[PDB]
């Protein structure tokens, strides 16, 4: 049994340019475990932290990986995830509005 | 505050 | 809805490294308070909640050593299920379970729960009388004929019925300010063009507390779940949660939609609008 991660890239608060805030990639509803998670600004690796492991009542895991972050008009951040499940890697750009 | 049991399977 | 204190395992076996992974997490209703790592430097039971922090070393010292052994016996666990399924000893296998209590209006067992799960798929679990169990298939019969054996069950009734449900007690008070009280959503509206027949139209919720929420838009009093885009409900990262729900309106009726809100931190329900 293996299953995909669902992925959300979100801020904590609203994005308002200047006014720092928290950049989240909610990785969601995959299985078995083991997971990589890069959160990214123009392209490039970070240093996140994230929440512990846990798992819903369909015994799928997730998890939130998140960084500090100040939101601008110019730089682009996105979220790199890798599973098993996974032929290459998912890139999910984030988007203010959604 | 955990449950102590070791019960193996 | 009655609070409940409840325990995460996750045990993932690593033949190549030779060893294998424990993971605990210790929740209360939606909220986070406790973790375990064996992959940790020195690994520890550890506070994640502010309000469990006021605990003294004997708590943690008990609750360390408690995640230890239990880590120690999933070692073999995930051994002995490998085993009973004739499994290769390649690849990394993974068993979890939850156990927890509801409490009920008299301070005493609402109801207690325990499942297990091998490779994603039920195993085992305990039934509502607390003193039987239902196994998914073979394996998990050898592993309940052992604990019929051993009552494990008494042990798990016995937790259930007394410890556990004094403890979520005791943790209701310590974070009373936060997981007792209900935090109503911050609400709004975002509009967003596209097409010329179209425009999307999005109510945003964010950091309510508990999770449970109801968004929903109407057409002058008619439901549109049919055409409405509504995100999985998601973490803040500070406790709380996020939600919201869209759906595309022609460039002019965005005055003939509303959202509607419905969150128990709210006074009364709710009905926004776009300005």
């Amino acid at each position: 049994v293996a299953r995909p991660p669902k992925v959300q890239v979100y801020s904590r608060h609203p994005a308002e340019n200047g006014k720092p805030n928290y950049l989240n990639c909610y990785v969601s509803g995959f299985h078995p475990p083991q997971i990589e998670i890069d959160l990214l600004k123009n392209g490039e690796k970070m240093n996140a932290e994230q929440s512990d492991l846990s798992f819903s009542k369909d015994w799928s895991f997730y998890l939130l990986v998140h960084t500090e972050f100040t939101p601008n008009a110019v730089d682009q951040y996105s979220c790199r995830v890798k599973h098993v499940t996974l032929d290459k890697p998912k890139i999910v750009k984030w988007d203010r509005d959604h | 505050a955990l449950l102590r049991s070791a019960t193996y399977y | 809805g009655p609070h409940s204190l409840s325990y995460s395992y996750t045990a993932v076996s690593r033949p190549d490294r030779g060893d294998s992974r424990f993971f605990i997490v210790g929740y209360v209703d939606d909220t986070q308070f406790v973790r375990f790592d064996s992959d940790a430097p020195n690994a520890k039971m550890e506070p994640r909640a502010q309000w469990i922090q006021q605990e003294g070393q004997e708590y943690w010292d008990r609750e360390t050593q408690i995640s230890k052994e239990t880590a120690q016996n999933y070692r073999v666990d995930l051994n002995t299920l490998r085993g009973y399924y004739n499994q290769s000893e390649a690849g990394s296998r993974t068993i979890q379970r939850v156990y927890g209590c509801y409490l009920g209006p008299d301070g005493l067992l609402l109801r207690g729960y325990r499942q297990d799960a091998y490779d994603g798929a039920d195993y085992i679990a305990l039934n509502e009388d607390l003193r039987s169990w239902t196994a998914a298939d073979m394996a998990a019969q050898i592993t309940k004929r052992k604990w019929e054996v051993v009552n494990e069950a008494e042990g798990e009734r016995s937790y259930l019925q007394g410890r556990c449900v004094e403890w979520l007690q005791k943790y209701l008070v310590m974070g009373k300010d936060t997981l007792q009280r209900a935090e109503p959503p911050k609400t709004h509206v975002t509009r967003h063009p596209s097409s010329d027949l179209g425009v999307t139209l999005r109510c945003w919720a964010l950091g309510f507390y508990p999770k449970e929420i109801s968004l929903s838009w109407q057409r002058e009093g008619q439901d549109q779940s049919q055409d409405m885009e509504l995100v999985e409900t998601r973490p803040s990262g500070d406790g709380t949660f996020q939600k919201w729900a869209a759906l595309v309106v022609p460039p002019g009726e965005e005055q003939s939609y509303t959202c509607h809100v419905q969150h128990e931190g709210l006074q009364e329900p709710l009905t926004l609008r776009w300005d």
